[PDB]
């Protein structure tokens, strides 16, 4: 894109960095002035200085032209924000600002407007590092502190300092933004939420410029003050807008359908590379219509969102770009793989939260969701289907992994298609940390684009047009797309089995898969905020911050949940979690991730989670399909439940985690690490009593006041009068309720699984 | 058009791709290539062709029977011109991912459910995976599914009441229907019972209104295009080996992308008995597409 | 002559059988070593799979005439009855085998069991330290019953062979009363029998009277 358009997007992106500085230098200056001013001291650039000076129109109008890009980045800041500042008079008396604007606040946390109404928490600003400890809200961290954006400005300008404002750095820029300021808050008037990072509201300034920009340019409208700032009411009114969105359909399919050995490696490069198979279609189709990342409110999943200029060469380029990418999923993976695109018109008024309405806010999303859900309906056309059904092909052999027939070649005496022999190539080029796209070389990923993971000390070597960089917040010497994913991995797969294991030999040799999922992770991000403030809080910048909260909590920071845990993380992206390891870590997994969601959440969104066991050698597919289903069985006790090894042991979350984990498992181990292997035994009779009580229930209770004294007299001396207690415990856990019986059955299962030598 | 088939399985195995995936219900190519195979055996393949060359012979997909023929959902009516609601999206999400779940309806609401009407699906079947080995080479552990149904639940077609489909189909009861039947899947037991008033006035195959398919069925060429515009369906490889009594080595049959069911169309359109043989083969390898309708309001 | 004939019988147990399934796949069982079970009615069963194996293994000791490293290289009668991949001409067998559910758990309810499955515990006592590790192994109860029922499917150009088939069926349900199936059998698992051991022709027309009495007489 243009000169003009980069000047004008820096400008919106770099507009507020001067309340960082008025933050962390306690000047009392205006927050434009101090900007403009340290923007001038580190670089030579007129248009983006008086962007950033003049993105107030209440400024020294009078002194800008008709022209002047800043009439655009100020209604697009009057956007980002929600709430049109010129009705507050907040700008024109500085006497009532000093009274208005509450300094001392610091970032709220969003999800204190969401669901029902809850004690208010406050967001440290922190550096976000992705080997850190978690940086959750409290009430206790509402007091601002300078210190904290001392070394914040201090960073920021070191990085500013040599920075080149040109288009191949601008991604870059964004990172770092993204790993400053995440938890600042982008305005702390006390009428307004500070629940909107400054990170965001920079990001929606730049996206909603461009698009004004876009939307001018088309239009021939080049008089920007009389647009935008005599007539923004009018503006306002008009659908300047496009909420566009794709959906990648048989990702699942795609990833999890291994028949042979050699599942692993492939089961983990089909995810990174379907992950960066959405990143590629959200970049290229940015780049067809000359946006950024910038626009991209959300990506991941298969889903991504994306704002931008309603006009009709937008809608044009959106129909030949899904036209052409689903002409090469079709030559490259037939019908596998399905991208169908949406888009829905609506107006800057449909999101302001002063001039808005809930079913609006509502009706721009579902525009887009029922025209995706058409194209998904009605895929291929009459000459598509024609070509599938061409048929005249005599082959013989098949691939043994994906079962494709096209382009078959020997590899390892198997016979592999071209996308599984690209797949098992990427596979050892997971390990480094740089993807570049080129035109040949790689698993192909779009039309005439190809990745390949290549490392640092060659990517000198290699021609490309993007390059991708994994889990790193550092700007680094290359300018490089960031991306976040969840990767862990403690050792292969085929090792889990026997890792489950101790020292001593104690365990079950068994691996387990689970696959967890948030609820209603959709019906939070349509309407979660819409509950309090009778619709108020019904605006893309309070969701698209709920979808980043999402992003950083499960692409960066269940790799810190996993840290030194016998399990690999294969895909982690949106509300979709898969897990595989030994069954110990990945319970213990489970539970950790669930307490620091419910903690990171206020309580506000559950998880429902499946954890499957299984032998060693199981064909992956089938670990994938039976968790699947627990999972399922997990979502139908009414949500917020996990289902271990099968659907009869569904319990609550917090049930499973209070009173079976941690109290009746505790409550085992313990009276059953004082028991011989004679005594052990019993452990089974009670499994058996507890699994046939609905049979002869009053004598299955005798049955157990005998064979539970009975464990307390082949006891030891003095060791019996501690199993005096093991008798009074598992007789009341016995005879109160199903639940328990159930309960205490699991725990059984867990601690006979946790002691068997074998 | 005429009976109402009904097969009772205990265990069954219909592979939808490797050998421990088992759907739920086959497919109308799997019991025609069933019966041709049991008609090559008999010896009256060539009457059992004549008879499929006729327009008279019409198939549809095993759908579940469980006191009362059941329907496959059609894909392509959620409309909101029956389902405009002022409740929370909240439920509307549940109701969504409900009707998403959904797979087959009873026949006595089909209706229903077109008026706006929310159904769940009913304990059919259980899919469940018994790991084998081989005891003289120690690396093969395979895995099968199976479709062990329950609650008196069968599977049903519905097809022409003929003398040669009927023996067919009582030949086809102790020989096995899909998967590893020479390992106790795939048996079942037939019953010849009649389609209910309410059932056979809505089964069409010529006209022009809403249709929603039976069987997983690929039109002619002639007619694709009224069910490109203004039809709503899903694609179904039929990928495989062709079973060969005349070559040692097993071939791959050409993949073949057909309409599932129950697609909804606007018009009705011809089936195909499609040659999915590979080149140089002997024999043909038969594919079944032919739709058996039903009507919507 | 297209027919199919249909051996029906009972499987009755005469010590615990152990045919064994996967842990998780047959419900998560407590036990090391738990057997094989419906996946609703959750009583033990005799799949197909396991009567097919250990029948073909019987006969392959007998009606081979030779050594047979895989089974493809097996004899014509085996390949003819069980089926062989590699052969065109017998791609699938003339046998079809079924599961073996439980047919008198009533029986089993009157007599007065509580589970129609047991624990069997043992052990393995060390050569140099004589130290016993204990173990346990879940056995099927031994007068449970099973509905056994094998097809065998006659058609043209096939009739010449049949006097000979009908011998090894016979042979191989008389091997495998003589011998046991699926488990631990060496140390007395699995032996069976075989009650009301009739063949009766269920699709076309055949004489089944010489081989009904033969079924009782040869065993």
């Amino acid at each position: 894109m243009k000169k003009e358009k980069i000047d004008l997007f820096y400008g919106a992106l770099l507009h507020d960095i001067g309340k960082v500085i008025q933050r962390a230098t306690g000047e009392r200056k205006k927050h434009a002035l101090v900007g403009a001013d340290w923007f001038d001291e580190i670089a030579d650039n007129q248009v983006i200085s008086d962007q950033i000076r003049y993105h107030m129109a209440n400024y020294q109008s009078d002194k800008l032209g008709n022209d002047h890009l800043a009439y655009i980045t100020y209604i697009a800041d009057n956007i980002a924000s929600g709430v049109d500042r010129r009705q507050s008079n907040e700008e024109s008396d500085e006497d009532a600002s000093a009274k208005i604007w509450d300094t001392y606040t610091n970032q709220a946390d969003i999800f204190n407007v969401f669901g029902a109404q809850t004690d208010k928490r406050y967001f440290k600003p922190t550096v976000l590092n992705l080997k850190s400890k978690p940086n959750f809200a409290s009430a206790t961290y509402e007091p601002f502190s300078k210190g904290d954006y001392a070394a914040i400005a201090t960073r920021i300008k070191n990085e500013l300092a040599e920075f080149e404002f040109n288009q191949a750095q601008i991604d870059s820029l964004l990172n770092l933004f993204e790993a400053i300021l995440s938890f600042v808050p982008s305005s702390t008037n006390s009428k307004e939420i500070a629940d909107i990072s400054l990170a965001e509201h920079s990001r929606l300034t730049a996206a909603f410029a461009l698009a004004i920009y876009d939307y001018l340019e088309d239009k021939g409208r080049h008089n920007y003050k009389e647009d935008l700032f005599t007539k923004a009411s009018a503006f306002y009114e008009e659908e300047a807008f496009l909420l566009a969105s794709f959906d990648l359909s048989g990702i699942q399919d795609f990833i999890y359908n291994i028949a042979t050995s050699g599942a692993a490696k492939q089961l983990k490069a089909r995810s990174l590379y379907l992950d960066f198979m959405s990143e590629y279609i959200a970049d290229s189709l940015l780049d067809k219509l000359g946006l950024n990342r910038a626009n991209l409110l959300y990506v991941g999943g298969g889903h991504a969102y994306f704002v931008l200029a309603n006009t009709e060469k937008t809608v044009e380029t959106l129909v030949q770009f899904e036209k052409d990418f689903n002409q090469f999923l079709l030559a490259n993976f037939q019908t596998r793989l399905y991208v169908a695109f949406g888009w829905g018109s609506f107006a800057a008024k449909d999101i302001m939260s002063e001039l808005n309405s809930p079913e609006s806010y509502r009706q721009i999303y579902q525009k887009a969701s029922r025209m995706i859900s058409e194209k998904k309906i009605s895929r291929y056309d009459y000459r598509t289907l024609m070509l599938l059904n061409r048929g005249g092909k005599s082959s013989e052999r098949e691939c043994e992994i994906c079962h494709s027939v096209e382009n078959l070649v020997s590899y390892h005496d198997q016979k592999v298609c071209d996308i599984c022999r690209g797949l098992y190539q990427f596979s050892k080029e997971i390990a480094h940390d740089h993807f570049i796209i080129t035109e040949n070389e790689g698993l192909p990923i779009g039309p005439n684009a190809c990745l390949k993971g290549v490392a640092f000390e060659k990517l000198s070597q290699e021609s490309f047009s993007r390059v991708y960089v994994k889990n790193d917040y550092k700007a680094g010497t290359i300018k490089a797309t960031h991306v976040f994913v969840g990767d862990y991995q403690c050792d292969e797969i085929h090792k889990y089995a026997a890792l489950s294991k101790n020292e001593d030999g104690l365990g079950i040799k068994r691996l387990a898969v689970v696959r967890l999922d948030v609820d209603d992770l959709g019906a939070a991000f349509m309407a979660g905020f819409s509950r309090q403030g009778n619709g108020q809080y019904s605006t893309l910048s309070r969701s698209a911050t709920f979808s980043r909260s999402m992003s950083l909590f499960f692409k960066v920071y269940i790799n810190q949940f996993a840290s030194d845990k016998k399990l690999s993380i294969i895909y982690a992206g949106g509300d979709d979690v898969f897990a595989i390891g030994s069954w110990q870590d990945i319970i213990a997994f489970t539970v950790e991730l669930r307490q620091n969601f419910i903690k990171w959440t206020n309580g506000k969104l559950t998880l429902s989670a499946g954890i499957g066991l299984f032998a060693d050698k199981t064909p992956i597919s089938l670990m994938a399909h039976q968790t699947g289903e627990l999972e399922e069985a997990a979502k139908g006790n009414e949500k917020d439940s996990i289902s271990l090894f099968s659907s009869d042991y569904t319990f609550k979350f917090d049930r499973f985690i209070t009173n079976v984990y941690d109290d009746k498992l505790e409550q085992i181990r313990y009276f059953f690490n004082h028991q011989d292997e004679r005594g052990k035994n019993f452990i089974y009779k009670l499994i058996e009593l507890l699994r046939n009580y609905e049979s002869e229930e009053k004598m299955n209770v005798a049955r157990l006041a005998y064979y539970l004294t009975r464990l307390e007299e082949l006891t030891d001396k003095d060791e019996r009068d501690k199993f005096k207690q093991f008798k009074k415990l598992f007789f009341k856990w016995y005879t109160n309720n199903e639940s328990d019986r159930k309960e205490a059955e699991l725990a059984l299962l867990l601690y006979v699984y946790e002691i068997r030598k074998d | 058009t005429y009976k109402l088939y009904i097969m009772t399985f205990q265990n069954a195995h219909f592979g939808s791709g490797t050998l421990d995936s088992s759907k739920l219900t086959f497919s109308a190519d799997r019991i025609f290539s069933a019966l041709v195979l049991e008609a090559l055996k008999m010896g009256k393949l060539d009457a059992f062709l004549a008879e499929a060359n006729q327009d008279k012979f019409t198939l549809t997909d095993a759908f579940p029977f469980q006191f009362g023929p059941f329907l496959p959902k059609p894909i392509g009516y959620p409309k909101h011109d029956q389902i405009d609601q002022s409740v929370d999206v909240k439920e509307v999400r549940r109701q969504a991912k409900l009707s998403k779940k959904l797979q087959f309806l009873a026949l006595e609401n089909v209706d229903d459910y077109l008026n706006g009407e929310l159904f769940e699906n009913e304990e059919h079947a259980v899919i469940d995976t018994v790991t084998k080995n081989q005891p003289h080479k120690d690396d093969n552990l395979y895995q099968v599914a199976t479709t062990r149904f329950s609650n008196d639940t069968s599977l049903y077609v519905i097809a022409n009441e003929s003398d040669l489909l009927n023996e067919l189909m009582s030949s086809l009861q102790y020989s096995g229907l899909g998967g590893k039947r020479s390992s106790g899947f795939g048996r079942f037991e037939l019953d010849i019972q009649n389609i209910p008033l309410e059932l056979s006035d809505r089964l069409t195959k010529n006209h022009s209104d809403k249709v929603m398919s039976l069987t997983t069925a690929l039109p002619v060429d002639a007619d694709l295009e009224e069910a490109m515009e203004d039809g709503h369906y899903l694609l179904t490889k039929s990928s495989g080996f062709a079973f060969s009594h005349a070559t040692n080595e097993n071939y791959r049959k050409q993949d073949l992308y057909k309409f599932a069911s129950g697609s909804t169309f606007s018009k009705t359109f011809e089936g195909q008995i499609v040659d999915v043989r590979p080149l140089d083969f002997p024999h043909a390898v038969l594919n079944y597409a032919k739709p058996l309708f039903f009507k919507l309001e | 002559t297209f027919a199919k004939i249909k051996f029906s019988a009972q499987i009755r147990l005469e010590t615990g059988l152990h045919i064994g399934g996967s842990d998780a796949f047959a419900a998560i069982g407590a036990i090391d070593s738990p057997v094989i079970k419906d996946p609703i009615t959750n009583l033990p069963i005799i799949p197909g799979s396991s009567l097919k194996g250990k029948m073909r293994t019987l006969l392959a000791k007998v009606y081979n005439e030779k050594v047979a490293e895989k089974p493809s290289d097996d004899s014509d009668i085996l390949s003819r009855l069980f089926g062989n991949s590699k052969d065109k001409r017998f791609k699938m067998g003339r046998l079809i085998f079924r599961d073996a559910f439980l047919s008198n758990a009533d029986e089993l309810d009157s007599l007065g069991v509580r589970s129609y499955t047991e624990v069997k515990f043992e052990n393995t006592i060390d050569r140099i330290t004589a130290e016993a590790n204990p173990r346990q192994i879940e056995r099927a109860i031994r007068n449970s019953t099973f509905d056994f029922e094998l097809i065998y499917e006659i058609t043209d150009e096939n009739e010449n062979q049949v006097e000979e088939d009908f011998k090894v069926i016979r042979d191989g349900l008389k091997l495998l009363e003589l011998d046991y199936l699926g488990g631990s059998g060496s140390r007395g698992y699995g032996k069976v029998a075989f009650e009301n051991l009739k063949a009766t022709t269920v699709f076309g027309n055949y004489d089944v009277k010489t081989l009904n009495e033969l079924l009782t007489a040869e065993v």
